[PDB]
């Protein structure tokens, strides 16, 4: 049961590796997104 | 590989997304290149 659960763990551990690393990708972009959002408060809404 | 379906899903969809973005950032570069521009359709770049 050991040899048949444990490649359960192996695939479920590669799994999160792999969506822990796209939300790692897509924060980055939210951040960048959240500077240019502020970026436009600044110089488009609170002044010209 | 069938049992590892999911993996070869989510590789195709996010360089299919990825490509998408490269895609979109082509455009609107394309875009900022054209916006405003106007020109005369008297222009000839031969003799001009």
């Amino acid at each position: 049961a050991q040899v048949q659960i444990d490649r359960l763990i192996n695939g479920r551990l590669t799994a999160l590796n792999a969506y822990v690393s796209q939300q790692l990708s897509d924060i980055s972009l939210v951040k960048f997104g959240a500077a240019l959002a502020m970026e436009k408060v600044n110089e488009c809404v609170k002044s010209q | 590989l069938s049992e590892y379906g999911t993996f070869c899903d989510n590789i195709n969809s996010i360089l299919d997304e990825v490509n998408g973005l490269l895609d979109t950032t082509q455009l609107h570069v394309a875009d900022t290149l054209m916006q405003g521009v106007t020109l005369s359709s008297n222009l000839n770049t031969n003799l001009h």
